[PDB]
RNA sequence: AAUGCCGCGGAGCUAUCAUCUGCCGGAUAACGGCUGAACGCCUCUAAGCCAGAAUCCGUGCCAGAAAGCGACGAUUGUAUAAAAAUAGAGGUCUCUCCUGUAUCGUAGAAGAUGGGCGAUGGUUGAUGAAACGGAAGUGUUUUAUUGACUUGUCCAUGAAAUUCCAGAAUCCAUUGCAUACGACUUUA
RNA sequence: GAUUCCCACUGUCCCUAUCUACUAUCUAGCGAAACCACAGCCUGGGGAACGGGCCAGGCAAAAUCAGCGGGGUGGCUUGUGGCAGCCAAGCGCGACGUUGCUGGCUCUUCCUAUCAUACCGAAGCAGAAUUCGGUAAGCGUUGGACCCACUAAUAGGGAGCUGGGUUCCUACUGAUGAAG
RNA sequence: GGAAGUCGGCAAAAU
RNA sequence: CUGCCGAAGGCAGAAACUCAGAUCAGUUUUAUGUGUAAAAUGAGAGUUUCUAGUGGGCCAUUUUUGGUAAGCAGAACUGGCGAUGCGGGAUGAACCGAACGUGAGGUUAAGGUGCCGGAAUGUACGCUCAUCAGACACCAGAAAAGGUGUUAGUUCAUCUAGACAGCAGGACGGUGGCCAUGGAAGUCGGAAUCCGCUAAGGAGUGUGUAACAACUCACCUGCCGAAUGAACUAGCCCUGAAAAUGGAUGGCGCUUAAGCGUACUACCCAUACCUCACCGUCUGGGUUAGAAGCUCAGACGAGUAGGCAGGCGUGGAGGUUUGUGACGAAGCCUUGGGCGUGAGCCUGGGUCGAACAGCCUCUAGU
RNA sequence: GUACGUGAAAUUGCUGAAAGGGAAGCAUUGGAAAUCAGGUCAGCAUCAGUUUUCGGGGGCGGAAAAAGAAUAAGGGAAGGUGGC
């Protein structure tokens, strides 16, 4: 007998397995596809949700219901400092997929990368990487004979790069080590590319330029094991079927948002970064009292529109679009106006203690 | 026609069932088999037809975890072992162990691409399939069905023919100085009676 | 595969029927 | 004062009660055509080709084989390799295929001990250095130095009663980006 | 007392969200019972009763934890009525024709026999709007007392609950987990 | 917003 | 526990005795009309008597009447099932073979020889391409038929007096025949539809035009040089509708088949057939040199109800064994050994502590 | 050793051996390990019974094979050769 009163199904068949991700840094699965005719540059970058503030810009987008407005929203501000490229992987393309055909590290790893690789610092004898440090000085005839094999016979090169999460005022001391796809020139290109930028910082100010569109991928908050009401929507003898809707994990999953678009980005050292054109007012991007359960941003960081998975404090990965879509909201520019910087730690009423202690009296304190 | 630890068959111009059916039998003896090249076997039946074959395998599936439902293989050497296993006794110890004898792979890899690569005459297309009669390719089917290393095979595949050319054409050359120097020789001549 | 939408195979009741009905068709006839 | 009652109430949770985000490559079906026979004309079809649906298959997105795998780090006689077509191929106008029943190899008390004659060759072992091979490089060539054996041919010795087959991680501790408990993310 | 009407009120509802206590969770101690041929995956067939054992396939990797309760009879059929006559391809029939008359509340998936959306062909199709037909099941097919609105449309079917009417195991979902 | 739910103001709020 | 006989929808067996017969036959000839009577072949044939179990039903076969969209219903015979395992049909209560003691070897039946699967990817001649082929199995429901798919045929047609087709042309003039009309000239529309010319130009096959006009065929001439056309039948192929999760010629697969049809070899194996050994039952011959025995030979072997016969084991009683036992009875455990088809029996090792067993009879709370 | 003669089975623990991918049990043949036991196992020749698979020789039959070859008559022609 068919169903009587139908509806859409409620949940989404595509995203499933609902189930813990198996990591904690957001993972690439897919790089944007490769030119020869354009020469090095990177793809992806990897940043910290510091927190979300809202903005108010002049709206440029022609025909549109409001061309020449002045228009708020609602923006989320990742902390960039520049990662320091540590190694280069070469990928050969078999009939079997893409395989790590090689990696070359480079001489003087920080202490922050090498911390990965260690689930107890302080007991470890800090012996990784130290034969290779012997090598690297006595032969580089050796190291050189990789970069040629990769230069050779790899197809694809990506580095090695990973956050100077020093620099960020987290708790955590391991820095997060992952591979940009170097896009770009010839795979000889991308390997020089690669030597030349070993143990030196690439900052988001060369990766992103404030007005692409980016993928913002990481893994979601979680909400816990929840039952059918919350995780799925729910308002013949047989045996249950997996399209069934059931009770299980809500949260925790690793997710892609896509079209995400940079209002700004601004520099550590700069003061002016949370003051524009129509504000001057100078203040900083960090929010009066500070980021709620983060902190102060001291370094370079990116504004993007609407809201990003995973909660504060929690790693991003920014890429490039894979393809390329040139809708006028994806094309134009952005002129902010103002940015709002009160405290998020209650209703906060005043951007800056300078201009809240004019319209306060005296404080006897 | 002697036993031989391995046995490399070149599966160009090969018809899918027909040559499974004669690797099947070599199992069963008891012989591991390398089958190379198999974006090359030929099915008998327009392309369409194998298309909505294929298309049809698909469509079986678990109502209730598709994940334990059929497993749908698109490589052309995971198509030609489903035909293969699909003609043993893969339930049991005898069969297990005859899936084991076999290996089928795309292209020519080079631990094999140095070895001669005999062929199944009761398989071949040329020999076993009326003239004017409409056949598909394996590595094309797979394309259209969702294998997607086809363009790597393909130039990987012309790598080695250059270079196999190469080597030919070296080992030619030093063939026809031993076979310059045949004739030179006497006994060659002398006493060849015997046929030689 | 089967690449048809009727199964080519027959149950036996089914093949049974035939030789019930058939012989009767041609007691009919006669 | 079993949250006595009321107002405000950060944080958290949450609301299409709030905000953000949701993409492109092939193959086709109906159908419209190109060339073109069958059938000396014609013809979208027979051989072929083009355009063509929210369709099918991929890309993208989610999971990651807990019996799929790669890279990195530290480490207490087992003899024989073109390719392609089969209503055609290759070699020097000419020649060959018409299957490996072919080719390489093949003696020795399981491979002994010597003597010549003829050639600078073959088997090559050991090291030592050059090049090449990344599809799973499972190896290939080039040598060099030597130590060997050198059936190439011709001679002499012994065989037998084997007398008819057999440095790390974890627990305890810590964290809250996580959490029924495991697990996870940090510190230690 | 019942019914109706107007006003009034409100999480019954749009549309669910949040907060507290207990339970469930883990732990120390104590500690059962029902039930029990043996058990435990699905598809097609096994004449039936299809079943879990049989046949042919998909498959198949220890040990486990918390949930939720699913599992304890034609190859039928479809779109074209009944009587009489005239032909007559043919073998007394005789085909098509031709002429004579009066049950509803929520739910997973599948099928196309398509209501809407996509693309096509035909029509006095000028345009707009529209009719019929083809491929097409990817995606939708509502809110209220046959009625009246919305909607692009409100298409047809296959395989937990209540009203008026008769006087263990396995599956599904998440979570660990020894091992080359 | 105010029975649009349900066979229906079942149950709460208006006192 | 084993063996033998073995049904029933008045039977099978037991005992008592005839005749070495023309005495019977689920039979066929001969004669007379399925009846009767008097040659073939086979068999030893019989009569009275009593005594267990059953008197059902399913499937198919050939003979008829009543029937209808459509099946269907009621009779008689026949068998199979039932009491029946085995080989094959992928598997199966009714389909094809084959009736069963334990084994060795050989050979087959039915069905098969691409792989799963033991056996020819044998030989020879044809047919078929299916964007939802076939392996199907009187192809019987849809079923009546459609198809510019293919291969064969059957019957009529013209054809070097030039076939069909193709291009070049003629395809006319009385006449715009007559009613019919805004306008109809062959072609909106109403009867034909005549004539001069021929080799032919239809009061006209269609398009078209308000009407015209113009083109086309159906009809002839020029070039061009050989076969061509129409109607039916047969085989294969497509179609001749069917839905609802994944999906089945058994699977994989197969297209000069591994599909369809035929022909010929070779090959595979059943509990079947043949040769031999062995077990048991029955039958027959012989046996005065455990007679309850010995010996020779042949045939035979499913088995429910039922009938008959011979054995194993348990408690107790009488007889016997100069019977066994504290130097270890009975019991119990055991990966030890042996015997018997079997019920069961003996025994080694360990444990154990006081009774126990063989043989012949008797007996039963066996 | 009183929870006491002997002390079985169901069931349980330990040790040793072995097996294990959605059953387990059982049967047939044999290997592997363990164990026990008594002449054991082969090869060939000559035979007997059964049987399978190749080869040779010789008769006898048909139209006393049909064909065919070689060699004499005549006839006919082609899918017509030399010639024309």
């Amino acid at each position: 007998s068919h169903c009587k009163f139908e509806q859409p199904r409620h949940g989404s068949l595509g995203f499933l397995p609902r189930k813990r991700a198996s990591r904690q840094r957001g993972k690439v699965k897919a790089f944007p596809k490769d030119d020869a005719s354009k020469p090095v540059h990177l793809t992806a970058f990897l940043g910290y949700k510091a927190g979300m503030t809202h903005i108010v810009r002049d709206l440029d987008r022609p025909g549109s219901k409001m061309h020449k407005r002045e228009i708020l929203e609602a923006v989320t501000v990742i902390e960039t400092p520049p990662m320091v490229v540590v190694g280069v992987v070469g990928y050969v393309e078999t009939p079997r997929g893409l395989r790590s055909l090689t990696t070359v590290w480079a001489e003087h790893l920080s202490e922050e990368v090498k911390r990965r690789f260690y689930k107890n610092w302080f007991k470890s004898k800090k012996k990784a990487f130290t034969k290779y440090a012997k090598k690297y000085a006595e032969s580089t005839q050796s190291i050189n004979r990789e970069l040629e094999r990769i230069k050779k016979y790899c197809s694809v090169v990506r580095v090695l790069a990973h956050t100077q999460i020093r620099k960020t005022p987290l708790a955590q001391k391991k820095a997060h080590l992952m591979e940009i796809q170097v896009n770009g020139g010839s795979v000889a290109d991308k390997v020089e590319w690669a030597r030349e930028h070993f143990e030196k910082t690439v900052d988001i100010k060369s990766t992103f330029e404030q007005n692409e569109m980016i993928d913002v991928i990481g893994v979601t908050r979680g909400k816990g094991n929840e039952g059918t009401t919350a995780r799925w929507g729910t308002k013949h003898p047989a045996n249950v079927q997996w399209t069934v809707a059931r009770a299980g994990n809500a949260g925790y999953m690793h997710r892609t948002q896509l079209n995400s678009k940079i209002y700004r980005i601004g520099a550590g050292d700069d003061a002016k970064n949370a003051s524009t054109d129509f504000d001057a007012t100078e203040k900083r991007i960090t929010p009066m009292g500070g980021f709620v359960r983060y902190g102060v941003v001291e370094n370079d960081f990116v504004m993007l529109n609407g809201a990003t998975p995973g909660p504060v404090k929690r790693v991003l990965t920014l890429r490039k679009s894979l393809l390329t879509h040139t809708s006028r909201k994806a094309l134009e520019p952005v002129s902010l106006k103002w940015i709002d910087t009160a405290s998020k730690f209650g209703h906060g009423r005043f951007q800056t203690p300078a201009e809240a202690k004019q319209f306060l009296g005296t404080l006897k304190k | 026609s002697e036993f031989q630890k391995v046995v490399v068959i070149d599966a160009k111009g090969h018809l899918l069932g027909r040559l499974a059916s004669v690797v099947a039998k070599q199992l069963l003896g008891g012989q591991k088999v390398v089958v190379v090249r198999c974006e090359e076997l030929n099915i008998s039946g327009h392309f369409f037809r194998n298309k909505l074959k294929y298309l049809a395998y698909l469509r079986k599936a678990c109502r209730y975890n598709p994940s334990r439902g059929a497993f749908h293989f698109r490589a052309p050497s995971r198509i030609f072992q489903k035909a293969v296993r699909g003609m043993l006794p893969h339930k049991t110890a005898r069969g297990q162990a005859a899936l084991e004898h076999l290996q089928a792979v795309e292209g020519i890899p080079p631990p094999f691409d140095k070895q001669k690569r005999v062929v199944v005459p009761a398989a071949l297309r040329v020999l076993r399939l009326k003239p004017g009669r409409k056949y598909c390719t394996v590595g094309r089917l797979s394309s259209e069905v969702g294998w997607k290393y086809n363009d790597i095979v393909a130039k990987l595949e012309e790598r080695r023919k250059v270079k196999s050319a190469a080597f030919y054409q070296a080992k030619l050359a030093k063939q026809k100085k031993i076979a310059s120097a045949k004739e030179a020789s006497p006994v060659n001549q002398k006493l060849s009676q015997f046929g030689y | 595969v089967s690449l048809k939408k009727k199964s080519k195979r027959r149950t036996t009741r089914l093949r049974s029927r035939i030789e019930k009905k058939a012989a009767e068709s041609k007691r009919k006839q006669k």
